[PDB]
């Protein structure tokens, strides 16, 4: 239930694909989706989750550089995909920027997304 | 507005 | 910088390999290592990190299943390398377990991580 | 515009008063309201805002006791209040709990909560 | 054990008064506790703690603003204090600033503290 | 489910 | 007294 | 080089 394109209320798409080992591998990209705003994104989820109706934990991380951009920063977004007709993944994520030792103390924001199967 | 691949940009600034 | 055996001061081994593309790849376990506890690792870095003394932002996950246990939960780890003398990885982490609905607002533990070379 | 009552997703009731000076008091209950199941809450906020749109920063602390049942535990939001039509107060909370030494590690959850003027 | 003056890492103080009702009141202010640099804070207090051991949890925040300067933010600081003749305030801390509706998914940052009774 | 005064809990468990 | 993998537990509990 | 109340700032930036 996890492979596939996933929409955030942002404006960016997360197109994944779970492998049967626990793997998550795929692209976070714009609504656009141009060759500029594409970046690779990498994972690891939950390949036998509990029978007793929780969810499936997860996460993965982006690292904000391609072959044409470089933001010197990483997002790791940690969640749980929840299956059904409105079937959603909700996060919580980090985002670390590369500081100096001076700036290290202000180096991380916080924030949460909610992921969904349609725009 | 947005100037980072986060909040979906599209446009370097 | 990055590759290799970091320790943590909860009693954890972190043994990594980055790659020349941005990857990290490697397997998270307990101090003595036996196959039981070790867990399968992915994560990002940025492998063209800025000049002016900035850290490397990176960030990474583990999905805490192998083939011997499962805890139905994932952690992923976001922060940045600092090189040097006393190389270090500071982090902070999110802990979410997989949970009912009803549970939800309690399936996301915080906390922080400093990695060095030297237990 | 912050003095009042609120309402969250999970049907807890935030009755405040914000001061001239910057502070914020009042009580946090259950959907009932009953006596056991009110508690103190303190903070601050921003008395002041900056007139070009944007929010005004604020935050209150919760310590889960009062005259009837103790939790031994405290969660602070930090957010920030939106004037409107719809106005609200978008919150990331930290939940600690008082733990041993050996489960310091997992003594804080983090989570976001969206108050609403109306139910 | 937790009323009196707290410093942490960075070099700030934390001036603290605990009150029997699970009030704390004080001040945060910079190494030199310059006027200009010390802003009010309130919080609270679990004032029946556990009796095995574990720590005392509290919160407090902290807008910064006083009668000089104006930051149009706030921090609330969520943990435990543990004490013992090495007493330390375990701390992870919430800054949100006063952001845009477009900025608001940048508005928190997040961090951790560690407050001890000596410099 | 819920007996945390956080989830919103009216009576203890 | 650790009982998760992240807290370097080796035994189960 | 702390330009926020919270690092400590003494001076103003």
């Amino acid at each position: 239930g996890i492979t596939g394109t996933w929409y955030n209320q942002l404006g960016s798409t997360f197109i994944v694909t779970a492998g049967a080992d626990g793997a998550l591998t795929g692209t976070y990209e714009s609504a656009v989706g141009n060759a500029e705003s594409r970046y690779v994104l990498t994972g690891r989820y939950d390949s036998a989750p509990a029978t007793d109706g929780s969810g499936t934990a997860l996460g993965w991380t982006v690292a904000w550089k391609n072959n044409y951009r470089n933001a010197h920063s990483a997002t790791t977004w940690s969640g749980q995909y929840v299956g059904g007709a409105e079937a959603r993944i909700n996060t919580q994520w980090l985002l670390t920027s590369g500081t100096t030792e001076a700036n290290a103390w202000k180096s991380t924001l916080v924030g949460h997304d909610t992921f969904t199967k349609v725009k | 507005r947005c100037c980072h691949p986060q909040c979906g940009a599209v446009e370097e600034c």
